[PDB]
């Protein structure tokens, strides 16, 4: 798996391979792992397929009732509960969590949250098996402030060399755009992003 | 282990269990009696694990014993055998199971029948002529194949007892000191105080 | 559970559900012991109210706690069934604890201390 | 164990506590642990001790024949090939961990070698149980150009650095220095700060106090 | 039982004539990758303490979340919370002390190393150390994992004895603090160059500086060194 | 440990060492292996010296609640079979105990019983526990009789520990004696190996194995 | 488990003024079980001593080995090996089986014949020598011995008083151990003459 | 795996005289070769003229003496503020150690005072409650160095009357304070030259019938 | 370890940081992993520090051997000679030796020689824990017949990524240059690759 | 394991050893004799790993028998027991080490003093006035440490085995089948036929 989400002057964009594997065998190669927790809040999900779909489950449902008591909840509210899941149950848990999220105060925002339970509130944020080998390219590459096309060509070229050398990664780049204006889900297929 | 051999003819079950109490490299005592009486016609040895053996012999005696008080009446040997199983099929799946080995040797009343029945720790019943706990078997069973007839009286059944245990000190490398026996039958259950020298 | 305390004092200073059950044994039919030099003798009486039992199967009112000792009552009978079937398990636990059976004196201690636990145990008379 | 090498402007030093130990006990007090490869290559170990003084002498023994042989001086790269070439035929199974260091007519050496056959080459060193104690001391206070008062103060210092923050390592210190010029000198005990304070009481006992119960004359002689 | 996942390395402290000073880097490694770098390592609370924490820092953040806990509880009918009845540093280290211990007796371990510093009301320092197995105690220099072995013997040469601590100053105690971050910055793998600093003074309260960095640093002589034993260019 | 209490014609002797060790290190040479429940019982220690001393210690109390509640002394077994019992509930646990429980009673008569860790509970004349009760079993077994006084009877039961403390490198120090009748139990003192060995050899001529 | 707790057994060396003194205990075991009470684990080859704790075969075959090895040495050289001298061939032949080492503790004591010099020493199993000018202790009682030895122990003692600070050295050190003890032998040693006493001392 | 456990080394001696008592420790603290404090005291006064070390792990030396300190407290309050004798101090922990039975705290525990006679007393215990009343006890990493010192030094034994032809032993005659002090000193320099885990410094605490008073000595610190 | 060897349009480059760890502790902090087998001919060495010297001496000995016989091997006679004794020993050897060199006829050369002892002959090549950090970066930034101020420029950035996110990496980084001008060694100091 | 049981008195040597041979549960023979003779007065008894204590003793037997003929001459007891603690010795760091334990009697006839030597498969030789290998010192060494003394008669040692073997009889959990007992004095050596019941 290659994820990751990148914080841009209009609000965030989460990306994300769509290979799931079971050794060497391609269980499912069209995953989607773009994971809707609220209307402007999403999560990138990596490690046990069981645990995050659990996690992201059960913090959907936690949103929606703050929702229905609180009104909209904070991108940091929602990192707060993934981070009170994973912490809490580290034991029986391996989820690696990307959570991204727009409000109109606070713009963009991505929260990781490791292995552990811990955050990291972040301008930009990798991880799976995949992210290993773009950790340089990402902090040479990454600015703050670039937009939506800027920020779409940084991870379309991110992910495409995390899927290049990582095997766990692969099939369609797919992203979610989050900014005032909505949500916006965008794909790219592989005769494009293997070429770049 | 400890021997426990059983052994049902005509009108009786004789019970012979060893003597023999062994912790590591010492025997402790040479004159152990691997028994206990859960009602006047009904007889229970064992052999197993240290404790367990005699804690469990009890409580099965605690609770025959309650029975008789409370309905004034002696359960059938049958019916004495199939709770001791019950009990034992229990603490199989417990946490810390009864590693015991029984046999029970009856005299019932109502069919005028002696019965003996051998349960292992896993709560394994069956109702044999003959019966052998542990290794002993391994010697017992086959001599019993041959010498055994079902119409024998007491003494041929004594005398058949007394060719197991002469085949057991021949041939187990354990010296188990000998066996206390005992007579199940219609007038109640009495030991055999001299079978040392018989 | 049901915890009501049943059993209480009054002003004057009395259990009134412990002085009905007394009352109750008063119903019950009469019941007599005496002691010989070398025995003792338990002597009950049966009802002529109704008359058509089978006196084979009917329970007795003298019953066994074990084997040297025995217990008759007067009052209740359903509530006497309880009180002997805790005794005979009290009998056959001390056997197997202290490896010899009760004293007589010990069995009624017990008894009586089950008795005076429901004259102080709430939801229970 | 806590032991040093620093280099300066015309040669070489090297240092070690006095402390052997068996576990938390200790055996000697004042083990001498800087042995000699050959009269101006000097060396300290650490690690398995019975396997630092066995592959030293080894190696000293066929440097000296080497030395004979090519009728030159010993020279310290190949005390370095001999012990490395050695320890690593046996894949760290003989527990050698030394600096070696010394001059010879190439110049002033230091090198650590490892049990497994690996070496390094340093303008100072340590190793040993008090390694880091020693390290911290020399990062903190090494410089380029040292002058052979400040080298000895300094490995001095890194010495004492591991007798007093590390349980392995304790009571003196020994030096020994190496200059391009003149003849390596072996300073044994340079420092002698852990002397025993004097006991509150005598323990002699008096004479009879031990019971015999026979007594014979041992015969040497013959 | 666990493991740690994202770690803290060193913590560093020594106390000085006036107050104490504590400091440790900015990273939250991950095994051999140094993952995050704007990590802070130290938790003030109040006025008048520094906790410095290493190890697992999942359980740092939830350590961290505790000490705000321990102030607004505090503060609850209390009208001297910012007075006499405020919190003192060895209150703090006691309740933290009392959790650690029992953490690990229930075989679930907080996998830290904690070194609470501070100044108590009547002017007196406060440095005593704590870890995972509820394990206490003092010394005029504290240290955890690396600066244990490395940087407790260079700040012992400053104040090695109860009776150096009268003549430390805050200046030389300081740059003994600073050097140490550098030596460990050189020998320790998991170490960051940037790291945070605390001081806290009897007088001059609490101060709090971020984003230092390992400066003068020695590495000239590296271009001579050339081979491993035998190799000259 | 060597422990060992036999019944005679006089009641019972009891004797034990008076060593603890952890490995190979000696803890002590001064535990005191018997305990003392009531004036005509006794407990005897081998195995895990806390588990042995806590217990016993337990037993009393519950042997002196039994007093109170019967107005009557409790029987040599129903004390046995408290600690039987008490043992058996935590099998499995790790308890390490050899023990005997000795005493006279009027019903009883002079009573032993064994009861370890396992849950073995027997009663009989003679028994030797712990790690030199075979070297005790030895001298014991081919000196004993029914018959004995209660001057040969304590000696058997001395000269028994004595044996094993010399062979059995865990047993060792001094060796104390007890003996039991109707009237109750009487310390016959603390005898140090140290000299007795040396005492014994020399009377008795035994020990030649020794360098003299 | 461990070859050097089978047997038990201790040996403890002292130096003092123109002296050296040199001891050990007689016992021999298996285990708990004592077997032998008269198993002495002091040796001597001319004028120098050696003591060898640890697994008692290898006792026995370790001073055949010097006995042979000294043998030799004194046809060829035509002289008895000197302590120095032994010390390094013990040193040498023990580092020889290496990966393969006899379980025991070694300990040589003696008087240099030329120099008048005390001489003690000792070895770990595989060589590595301890030389010390006080004392040397092995055995399974050696942390009692050397807590013996570094409380008693003053140097320049006379040979009649070494006698009671090592007799009693190892006499408190045994007491203190399940594996050593059963009687004691120690050693007086001088230029001219060597007196051996056999020590009394529980026999539990 | 975690590893709840761990040794903090270090060592404690108690010696009882007629009319008095004293415990003593090292100040040292380690873990593996580091040394975590040079004065970190181990033995403390628990009220009632009783004085108590439990050394070994720390953090379960700390909690024992902390839960029996508060034990004290609450027996004055639940018993009209009655002292608490040394024996019954003594089986009171018996309790708290057999209470953690299959958890165990990992100390050697000593306590001291005097009994209710007024003579001096010693207790000591095993890891899990085993205890005994003795005249002298060594605890901690260097207990098997110094256990047989007091054994010949305090009950003197081995030693016999010159002269007696080792049939006479030398007579219990027992010791002053200053006499007992001095082993106590000598003792702990001993197992300072000796265990890598005892040294920095020396705390005793002497307990009579006017309270408990302390000294304090300073120990190499290599 | 981060190593890696580039081929540019005089020659080849190598590369290297100088950091070596004996678990959180570095033991050196100056270590020379650009190690000599001839003139010309170099490596890179990585894994055990005693195989990679061992098997480097051998490889030098036989190309000295080689030259008194033949004259100059080629750099593929260098890389095969590292090959047959890394593949005949694998079971008791763990390297990555990366080697390059510089003839007349074949310009730069780089061959790179895994743990299991296969050759693999590359434009460039990378090794060492600190290089999965820099599979991205190097893929998209590497470009053929660079020169060398381009190639020098390329290795610092990559190292400097790999020693940024590489714990096992770090210190200096020590540079080879192979050209017909003949061998420059090249260094590079913290302050200036960290403000990359 | 086996009994293997020696006694030095004033004159003579006595080997006692057991009878049984026992494989798993079945005692295979009940009149094995586990010695060989290695001299006319050298006498060695055996007990350990099943093929390898025959194998060894006539190894050893062989290799005395050989010397005997090439020197016209009996080794001394000491000799022979010295070359057996060899062989023992050398075995241990080998690939597979005889697991044999060995007591050897003999008679010095250029002393006229009788010796029992003790030696376990390490190579641990010791001389002892009494000996025995394995579980069975644990009750006899006690035993003999009471009731030996050095000027006893061969029949006053041959009551003494008695006791021994009578304790061996009561308190070891193997029945070993009684013992073969054979005397080594200055006339050489002689089995004691009639043990059984003597
Ligand atoms: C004999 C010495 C043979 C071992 C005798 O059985 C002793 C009993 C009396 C002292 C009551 N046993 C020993 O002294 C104990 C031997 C070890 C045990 O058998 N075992 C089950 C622990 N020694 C002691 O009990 C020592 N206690 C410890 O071993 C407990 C430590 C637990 C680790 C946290 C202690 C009293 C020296």
């Amino acid at each position: 798996t290659s994820i990751m989400a990148v914080t841009f002057k209009d609000g965030v964009i989460l990306g994300a391979d769509s290979r799931t594997t079971t050794g060497a065998y391609i269980a499912n190669r069209v995953t989607d792992k773009l994971t809707r927790v609220h209307d402007k809040i999403w999560c990138c999900r990596s490690g046990s397929a069981a645990d995050t779909q659990a996690i992201a489950d059960i913090v959907q449902y936690h949103l929606e009732l703050y929702t229905s008591q609180y009104g909209t909840p904070s991108t940091e509210t929602a990192a707060s509960v993934f981070k009170e899941l994973c912490y809490e149950n580290k034991d029986n848990l391996t989820a690696g969590i990307i959570v991204a999220g727009y409000d109109d105060k606070n713009k963009g925002e991505v929260y990781t949250i490791p292995l552990g339970g811990s955050v990291h509130k972040l301008p930009y944020a990798i991880a799976g098996s995949g992210s290993t080998f773009i950790y340089g390219y990402c902090d040479k590459n990454f600015r703050e402030n670039m937009s939506k096309e800027e920020t779409v060509d940084f991870i379309k070229h991110s992910l495409s060399q995390a899927i290049k050398w990582d095997g766990s990664s692969g099939g369609v780049i797919r992203m979610v755009v989050l900014t005032a204006a909505g949500v916006e889900r965008l794909i790219f297929y592989p005769d494009e992003y293997e070429q770049l | 282990m400890d021997i426990i051999l059983g052994i049902r003819v005509q009108d009786s079950v004789i019970l012979a269990s060893s003597k023999a109490v062994t912790r590591g490299i010492s025997v402790l005592k040479d004159s152990d009696d691997k028994t206990r009486q859960l009602s006047p016609h009904t007889l229970m040895s064992f052999a197993g694990e240290a404790g367990d053996t005699v804690q469990f012999a009890e409580y099965i005696q605690a609770n025959i014993q309650l029975y008789s008080i409370r309905e004034d009446y002696e359960l059938s040997p049958q019916a004495v055998s199939s709770f001791v199983r019950q009990e034992l099929a229990k603490s199989i799946r417990s946490r810390r199971p009864y590693q015991v080995n029984v046999l029970i040797g009856g005299y019932d009343k109502k069919k005028n029948k002696p019965e003996l029945y051998q349960i292992d720790y896993l709560g394994t019943k069956v109702e044999l002529p003959y019966g052998a706990h542990g290794y002993s078997g391994f010697y017992t069973f086959s001599l019993l194949d041959h010498h055994y007839r079902p119409d024998m009286t007491t003494e041929e059944g004594l005398d058949l007892l007394k060719l197991c245990v002469q085949e057991l000190e021949k041939r187990m490398p354990m010296d188990f000191k000998g066996v206390i026996v005992k007579i199940v039958d219609k007038d109640g259950i009495r030991q055999v105080d001299d079978f040392q020298a018989q | 559970g049901y915890d009501r305390a049943l059993s209480i004092f009054s002003p004057d200073g009395h259990i009134f559900q412990v002085e009905y059950a007394l009352e109750a044994v008063k119903r019950g039919t009469c019941a007599v012991g005496v002691k010989g030099k070398n025995c003792v003798v338990l002597g009950c009486e049966r009802r002529s109210t109704l008359k058509l039992q089978d006196t084979r199967i009917t329970p007795s009112k003298v019953s066994k706690i074990d084997s040297h000792v025995v217990l008759s009552f007067s009052g209740l009978n359903a509530d006497s069934r309880i009180l002997i079937e805790k005794a005979r398990v009290e009998a056959q636990s001390h056997r197997l604890t202290l490896e010899d059976p009760v004293t007589v004196e010990y069995l009624t201690r017990y008894v009586a201390g089950v008795q005076q636990r429901y004259t102080q145990s709430g939801g229970v008379r | 164990t806590t032991i040093v090498g620093v280099k300066f402007n015309n040669g070489v030093v090297i240092a070690a506590d006095t402390r052997s130990t068996q576990g938390p006990i200790v055996a000697d007090k004042n083990c001498a642990k800087l042995h000699r490869i050959s009269p101006k290559i000097w060396c300290a170990g650490a690690g398995t001790a019975a396997d630092t003084e066995a592959v030293t002498q080894l190696i000293g023994s066929n440097i000296e024949l080497h030395s004979l042989y090519t009728s030159r001086e010993p020279r310290v790269v190949s005390a370095l090939q001999m012990l490395k070439q050695h320890l690593f035929k046996y894949q760290g199974h003989i527990g050698a961990y030394l600096i070696v260091a010394g001059v010879d007519p190439t110049g002033s050496h230091l090198f650590s070698i490892h049990a497994h056959g690996s070496t390094d080459v340093g303008y100072y060193l340590s190793l040993g149980s008090g390694s880091l104690a020693a390290m911290a001391v020399l990062e903190s206070h090494w410089k380029q150009d040292l002058t052979k008062e400040e080298a000895i103060k300094l490995a001095s210092d890194a010495i004492q650095a591991g007798i007093w923050n590390d349980l392995g390592s304790g009571s003196n210190v020994d030096v020994c220095v190496m200059e391009i010029g003149k003849d390596a000198e072996y300073l044994r005990n340079y420092l002698t700060p852990n002397v025993r304070e004097e006991k509150q009481k005598s323990y002699k006992f008096p004479r009879g106090t031990t019971a015999v119960l026979k007594e014979s004359i041992v015969n040497i002689c013959d | 039982t666990q493991q740690p996942i994202v770690t803290g390395t060193s913590v560093i402290s020594m106390k000085y004539d006036n107050g104490v000073i504590i400091a440790a880097d900015n990273l939250g490694s991950y095994g051999s990758l140094l993952r995050f770098n704007g990590v802070e390592r130290l938790i003030p609370v109040g006025d008048n303490t520094v906790v410095g924490i290493s190890g697992d820092i999942s359980d740092m953040q939830h350590i961290e979340r505790l000490l705000k806990d321990l102030v607004t509880e505090n503060a609850y009918d209390n009208p001297l919370a910012d007075a006499e009845e405020a919190l003192e540093p060895s209150y703090i280290f006691e309740y933290l002390a009392t959790v650690m211990y029992q953490r690990r007796s229930k075989m679930n371990p907080l996998w830290n190393a904690i070194i609470v510093a501070g100044v108590q009301s009547n002017g007196d320092q406060f440095l005593r150390y704590v870890n995972l197995l509820g394990v206490t105690y003092s010394s005029p220099t504290l240290a955890t994992g690396f600066g244990a072995h490395m940087a407790n013997p260079l700040l012992r040469k400053v104040v090695d004895r109860e009776s150096d601590i009268p003549k430390t100053t805050v200046q030389v105690a300081e740059e003994a603090i600073v050097n140490a971050m550098r030596v460990l910055y050189y020998r320790d793998a998991r170490s960051s160059r940037n790291f945070s600093l605390a001081i806290i003074d009897k007088n001059t309260g609490l101060t709090f500086k971020k984003n230092l960095q390992v400066e003068n640093m020695k590495w000239d002589f590296a271009k001579d060194i050339k081979g491993y034993g035998t190799q000259k260019i | 440990t060597t422990t060992l209490a036999f019944r005679f014609q006089g009641g019972i002797i009891v004797a034990v060492d008076s060593r603890a060790t952890a490995g190979n290190w000696v803890a002590s040479q001064t535990v005191k292996k018997v305990i003392e429940i009531n004036p005509f019982l006794l407990g005897t220690m081998a195995g895990g010296a806390a588990d042995c001393q806590f217990w016993e210690t337990w037993l009393g109390s519950q042997c002196r609640l039994h007093e109170l509640r019967e107005k009557e002394r409790i029987s040599v077994a129903a004390a046995s079979k408290i600690l039987s019992n008490l043992v058996y509930q935590y099998k499995g646990a790790g308890l390490s105990m050899g023990t005997m429980i000795c005493g006279y009673t009027r019903k009883e008569g002079p009573t032993i019983y064994y009861v370890d860790s396992d849950g073995t509970r027997l009663k009989g004349d003679i028994f030797c526990v712990g790690s030199g009760q075979t070297f005790a079993y030895g001298v014991l077994d081919s000196n004993y009789k029914w018959d004995l006084s209660v001057e040969d009877a304590l000696y058997l039961g001395k000269r028994s520990i004595l044996a094993a403390a010399h062979r059995d490198a865990y047993s060792g120090g001094s060796v104390n004696l007890y003996h039991v009748t109707e009237d109750g139990w009487i310390y016959h003192g603390n005898h140090d190996v140290g000299e007795l060995f040396w005492k014994v050899k020399e009377e008795e001529g035994s020990f030649n194995n020794v360098i003299g | 488990s461990d070859p050097s707790s089978i047997n038990g057994g201790i040996v403890v060396a002292m130096t003092g003024k123109d002296c050296v003194a040199i001891a050990c205990d007689l016992r021999l075991g298996s285990q708990s079980l004592g077997v032998s009470n008269k198993f002495e684990k002091i040796f001597h080859y001319g004028h120098v001593f050696l003591g060898i704790t640890g697994l008692a075969t290898d006792v026995t075959t370790l001073n055949e080995m010097f006995r042979y090895k000294t043998n030799l040495y004194k046809l060829k050289e035509e002289r008895a090996i000197e302590p120095e001298t032994f010390t390094q061939l013990v040193s040498s032949s023990l580092y020889e089986r290496r990966f393969g080492p006899y379980f025991v503790g070694p300990v040589v004591a003696g008087i240099n014949s030329k120099s008048g010099k005390p001489f003690i020493a000792g070895f770990d199993l595989i060589g590595c020598i301890d030389e010390a000018k006080d004392f040397i202790v092995s055995g399974t009682a050696s942390d009692q011995l050397f807590g013996m030895c570094e409380s008693l122990y003053e140097p320049n003692l006379e040979p009649e008083d070494l006698f009671e600070t090592i007799s009693q050295a190892l006499l408190n050190a045994a007491d203190r151990d399940a594996l050593s003890g059963w009687g004691a032998v120690v050693y007086i040693i001088k230029k001219d003459e060597v007196v051996k006493r056999y020590l009394k001392m529980r026999q539990d | 795996q975690f590893n709840p456990y761990g040794d903090n080394g270090g060592t404690i001696l108690g010696i009882a005289g007629e009319d008095f008592a004293v415990l003593a420790g090292d100040t040292r603290n380690i873990t593996d070769y580091s040394i975590n404090s040079r004065y970190e005291p181990k033995v403390f006064d628990c009220g009632d003229n009783i004085v108590m070390s439990a050394n070994g792990f720390a953090a379960d030396g700390d909690a024992l003496v902390k839960r029996f300190k508060n034990s004290v407290k609450w027996y004055h309050f639940d018993h009209n503020d009655k002292k608490l004798s040394i024996n019954s101090a003594a089986r009171n922990i018996q309790h708290l150690l057999y209470g953690k039975r299959f958890f165990p705290y990992y100390v050697h525990t000593i306590i001291a005072g005097l009994d209710e006679d007024g003579k001096g007393a010693v207790y000591s215990f095993d890891p899990v409650g085993s205890y005994e009343r003795e005249q002298c006890r060594a605890g901690g990493a260097a207990a098997s160095l110094i256990m047989p010192f007091l054994d010949n030094q305090v009950n003197f034994k081995n030693q016999y009357e010159p002269g007696t032809n080792g049939k006479v032993k030398k007579p219990l005659k027992y010791l002053s304070v200053e006499e007992v002090i001095k082993l106590v000193r000598d003792s702990f320099t001993s197992a300072t030259e000796r265990h890598i885990q005892v040294g920095d410094g020396l705390e005793i605490l002497i307990v009579t019938k006017d309270g408990v008073r302390k000294e304090f000595y300073e120990l190499k610190r290599d």
